[PDB]
RNA sequence: GGCCAGCAUCAGUUUUGGUGGCAGGAUAAAUCCAUAGGAAUGUAGCUUGCCUCGGUAAGUAUUAUAGCCUGUG
RNA sequence: AGAACUGGCGAUGCGGGAUGAACCGAACGUAGAGUUAAGGUGCCGGAAUACACGCUCAUCAGACACCACAAAAGGUGUUAG
RNA sequence: UUUGCUCCACACAAUAUAGAUGGAUACGAAUAAGGCGUCCUUGUGGCGUCGCUGAACCAUAGCAGGCUACGAAUUGCAAUGUCAUUUUGCGUGGGGAUAAAUCAUUUGUAUACGACUUAGA
């Protein structure tokens, strides 16, 4: 019959191969990835390209993106650093709105007076055009 | 505590009639050599004719563990006092190291029966080697294939007190 | 061409005390956007000035002024201490004096 | 213990359509429509077919999967009843004096009145719900028929009757009338 | 660091808010919570209702008209709430409390205006789901408020002229966008993209 | 000529950060590298009902078109 | 009601236990800076709506020992064994 | 007896601040769900995108900020280096408005006294 819509949610769930963006610790901002799964509440990762060691953490102190990737329960390092260069993840992540934003806020963050002052001069401009071309 | 593991020899003083006794071993969870010396004259004077004063400790040893990057099923045998009685337990643990599955032991054991440290004595960690020997659902729920599940009610912390926008638990 | 200011804005919550007894030599600072004592070591050696009014102009202004400057922190939470030259009165529990920036380390 | 995963599966039969939002569901077949609202129970509903319907509850505490089967039922009712509809069967019971019964509609709704019950003044009234559909028998005469899509209308309107045609400040094990429940089916099958 | 906040006290914790407020308008902020009847409270009705007749069995019994004062409406009970955790018989309470301003519904001065959210007070983040929780407007109405189904009234008709401004200011905001990015591509904005604009 | 401030260089008491070198431990353990053995939450591959190039399944198979564990060094 | 040992109050303020002659910490010249005790850090109230593993939903929950009350007997209510 | 009163314009004089000196920047409902854009067979629709903090958005250069459309130095190495915001009085000039209450007397639907209720050119 007609399509039975059926629509609640759709996750970020974890599992093995399922990149996670670290978000308090000493490698913070960190990107890794999750080999196995301890118990309910903590997990244990592998980023070896980003200069991470393996792990063994609680999901407090990570943020599940949404990229992910297949490798076997249980892989070592020098596994994990083969997949993720085959997958092209630091790639696949630079792409997203949200490692621009934090790009984004990372540059602001590095700003100095001169280049905030320059700043101004170039939003000046910028609303200009656009306040001339909208009347 | 923040626990280690320590490999304590101790020996029963000389004398002349037997200027070579026997060492005694123990491997000991406690947080320093200090407490774990302690421990170490708590059991043997439980076994055998001998206290501090008449006896020695040989080498105070820690154990680190081999494969600390490994997920392992520790089964854990233990003893503890309640406040009418004494009983002996099993439980099962999944965590990377021994001395972690100790520490989330003594937790859950202080959680369910209100059991302090100076309760409990832990006779026996094994890391089971094998997924068949496991009995405890709370671990055999993660032994599946293709395991995965989500958080569905998420929390994002605050350092301001004031937002200007409902949140959203999606993840 | 709308702003003109140099200082940064903070509250005076109230004095250094215990439970049952305060210390008025000492006075607690908090400061805006701050909120932990390290980021707060920053505003270390600062003046502050609280600022205010009285109708018996001296030297030519209604506005007077009592100065001090920020001693050490507070715990956890980006509070500070300070010590004036003359305390501060109590009343200016939730006021609003301003850090300046004027013995500078940049 | 909290699980990781406990699921139910729901067979929904053709041409049943079950839509689902927020927890609302909606079942639409050939005899009519219902709806229900399930926003005090955590649960996701994952489509898998046309033919049938997954739902799910993650961490558990034999709780949450405890009122996950009753959801479950609820909606097998909801379709069952879009589809083979309900039929209740009350059989009448006096000793001495004919419970009259009627159906009469007031002011407002609808109501079904009774008179005689053991000898009585009083005209106990009861309101028929807003979607059933009660008649009284034909191959006998002291049998009354509640028809409908939702049992949990239909078998309150029932208890409703069961509940008013009691017997006070006498013995129970002696007085037996009323009206009672004999038969709960379907209207098809 | 506003001079005024307006707070939607909407999905919101009793005693979690009003420590808050209790602290910031100490502190010396201006705060209005509006919107007071559709705030929760944790616990189950009945519950709550037993704990609002325990505190209305308290009353002065030589003269009643001395006593602690029932107030029934949930701004009221906000109120209580914050003087609890106000020193109120002293002029840092008071001056304090004259700082703030609790209201059901929301009237034309901050109707108009922007409302915030304390995050550390919303119930959707602080409880479990699935635990029994308590609406205040319920409440207030089971034990004697009489001006529920006014705020009501008021409410939708809130609504509807805020809406019908959200559909003019989204079709101006598409407009904008739409005006805006022609100029994204342009040497002004590639070059403030370097900066991070 | 003195009183009130500011700065610098110093002294005493103290607090808070950045950072370098060296030693010890199972001369850390691990990772990583080579090798032997083995297994399954069983990978290619092989018999497999159709069906998406063996998707499915239940058997086979111990690295093969994924990998893992243990030990040794 | 009557004794033994030590400590204290009485003769003794101070921080804490909301309050208290006796409890905990600690014994006092006048002041400054620093650090701590016992106790505490949602707000009143100076200080983490800090971290971590778990239990509990109570139609008179529970919450700083002395302390200001609680038993026997029961509950597939739940958790673990 | 416009000697008096009211509001407006400014010349201001005085007093007090529970304390801004860039902006209080507007949908609603759900959170085991939503927003935004678009297409249509306008639905609890299809597709796409976003969130993971407002760390944003807007405004922001110029003698405390200018003349045209040159000057700012010697406040001399820092000392609020003043513009806010109500109230009040006075004067200038522009209009606008022309009363009640209480006592005393009286009533008794009232009353210890006050008070209440009534009547009186």
């Amino acid at each position: 019959s007609t399509d039975s819509i059926v629509k609640a949610s759709n996750w970020r769930l974890v599992e093995v191969g399922r990149v996670v963006l670290i978000k308090k610790g000493q490698s913070a901002g960190k990107l890794a990835a999750i080999v196995e799964i301890i118990d309910q509440k903590k997990v244990l990762i592998d980023g070896p390209k980003a200069g991470v060691p393996r792990q063994a953490i609680n999901l407090g102190q990570v943020v599940l993106t949404p990229l992910t990737f297949a490798l076997p329960r249980g892989a070592r390092t020098a596994t994990v650093s083969k997949k993720w260069a085959a997958a092209a993840v630091c790639e696949k992540w630079a792409a997203s709105s949200w490692a621009k934003k934090i790009a984004q806020r990372e540059r602001r963050a590095a700003l100095t007076d001169f280049e905030r002052f320059q700043v101004m001069v170039l939003r000046k401009q910028k609303r200009y055009t656009v306040k001339k071309a909208l009347a | 505590a923040h626990f280690k593991e320590y490999q304590v020899i101790g020996r029963r003083l000389p004398t002349e009639s037997v200027p070579e006794p026997k060492l005694f071993r123990m491997r000991i969870f406690a947080s320093n050599e200090v407490i774990a010396k302690s421990r170490y004259w708590y059991f043997l004077q439980k076994l055998h004719k001998v206290k501090k004063a008449s006896g020695e400790i040989v080498s105070i040893n820690q154990i680190n563990e081999a494969h600390p990057t490994k997920v392992k099923n520790f089964g854990v045998w233990v003893r503890y006092d309640s406040r009418s009685g004494t009983h002996n337990m099993y439980k099962e643990i999944r965590d990377v190291s021994r001395v972690a599955a100790v520490e989330t032991l003594y937790q859950d054991m202080a959680a369910r029966h209100r059991a302090r440290f100076r309760s409990i004595h832990i006779l026996k960690v094994a890391e089971i080697e094998k997924t068949a020997d496991v009995k405890r659902q709370y671990v055999k729920q993660f032994l599946t294939k293709d395991l995965k599940f989500p958080l569905p009610h998420r929390v994002q912390k605050s350092t301001k007190t004031f937002s200007y926008k409902r949140p959203s638990t999606f993840y | 061409a709308e702003s003109h200011r140099l200082y940064v804005k903070g509250k005076h919550l109230s004095y250094q005390r215990s439970k049952r007894v305060n210390n008025p030599n000492v006075s607690l600072i908090k400061i805006e956007g701050v909120a932990t004592p390290q980021d707060a070591q920053f505003y270390l050696g600062k003046r502050i000035a609280y600022v205010y009014r009285a109708s018996k102009e001296v030297r030519g202004s209604k506005i007077r002024v009592m100065w001090g400057k920020v001693t050490r922190t507070h715990g956890n939470s980006g509070v500070v201490r300070a010590t004036f030259r003359n305390n501060l009165p109590a009343k200016t529990f939730g006021a609003s004096v301003r850090i300046f920036l004027y013995p500078s380390n940049i | 213990m909290k699980y990781i995963q406990t699921e139910q599966q729901i067979e929904v039969p053709e041409g049943v359509t079950v839509s689902i939002k927020s927890r609302i569901v909606k079942v639409v077949g050939p005899r009519g429509t219902l709806t229900k609202n399930l926003k005090h129970i955590d649960v996701t509903f994952t489509k898998v077919n046309n033919q049938l319907i997954k739902v799910a509850v993650h961490n558990g505490g034999r709780k949450h999967v405890a009122a996950l089967r009753t959801v479950k039922s609820l909606v097998d009712n909801m379709i069952t009843g879009v589809t083979k509809g309900y039929k209740y069967k009350m059989r009448y019971v006096y000793a001495h004096f004919p419970i009259n019964v009627n159906i009469v509609e007031k002011d407002g709704a609808k109501f079904i009145e009774v008179r005689n019950f053991l000898g009585d003044k009083k005209i106990r009234n009861v309101p028929v719900r807003d979607g059933v559909t009660i008649e009284f028998s034909t191959n006998v005469k002291d049998e009354i028929v509640l028809s409908g899509n939702s049992v949990e209308d239909v078998s309150q309107n029932a208890a409703d009757l069961q509940q008013i045609c009691r017997v006070r400040n006498k013995d129970i094990r002696k007085f037996l009338d009323g009206i009672y429940v004999s038969h709960k089916g379907f209207i098809t099958e | 660091s506003q001079p005024v906040v307006v707070i939607d006290a909407k999905d919101h914790l009793l005693g979690r808010l009003a420590s808050t407020i209790a602290k910031q308008v100490l502190n010396g902020q201006k705060i209005v919570v509006v919107r007071a009847e559709a705030l929760n409270i944790s616990g189950e009705f009945f519950r709550n209702k037993l704990k609002y007749h325990d505190f209305l069995r308290k009353a002065t019994a030589f003269n009643k008209t001395r006593g602690p004062f029932h107030f029934r409406a949930p701004s009221r009970i906000l109120y209580k709430a914050i003087r609890g955790m106000v020193s109120h018989k002293t002029a840092r309470g008071k001056a304090a409390l004259e700082r703030l301003k609790i209201f059901e519904g929301i009237p034309p001065p901050y109707d108009k205006k922007k409302r915030v959210v304390v995050p550390q007070a919303l119930r959707v983040l602080r409880l479990k789901p699935g635990r029994k929780y308590t609406t205040l407007g319920k409440l207030s109405t089971s034990v004697g408020w009489k001006y529920e189904d006014v705020v009501a009234k008021l409410e939708d008709k809130r609504k509807v002229r805020s809406a019908e401004y959200y559909a003019k200011k989204r079709a101006f905001t598409k407009k904008v966008s739409s005006a805006s990015a022609a100029a994204s591509e342009s040497d002004v904005a590639k070059q403030l993209a370097s900066f991070g604009y």
